[PDB]
């Protein structure tokens, strides 16, 4: 899954 | 055609404009490394300007070295690395 930094 | 850059992403306040996926015991970003990468760039953001490109997988950040990190670890070290913020990535 992805994290938006 | 492998290389390895030092690119250096410049913010005054807000996020660094990119996704991370993958790291130790998530779903990894490729079937054959378990690491951090870079899923998504912002349209023109910090890290676009700085020359990050998707598939990126990033080796450190500011000198800390992602190896054998959990996605959250890596997510906390992008947080908390700063108004300028160094990643030594791997690019195919």
């Amino acid at each position: 899954y992805s994290t938006a930094v | 055609e492998e290389e390895e850059l030092t690119l250096t992403i410049l913010r005054q306040t807000g996020g660094l404009g990119i996704s991370i996926a993958g790291g130790k015991g998530s779903t990894p970003y490729k079937g054959d490394d378990e690491g951090i990468f870079i899923s998504r760039v912002s349209e023109e953001g910090p890290a676009a300007r700085a020359g990050v490109r998707v598939g990126d997988k990033l080796l450190e950040v500011n000198g800390v070295a992602l190896q054998g990190a959990e996605h959250h670890e890596a997510v906390e070290a992008l947080r908390g690395a700063g108004t300028a913020v160094q990643m030594r990535v791997w690019r195919e």
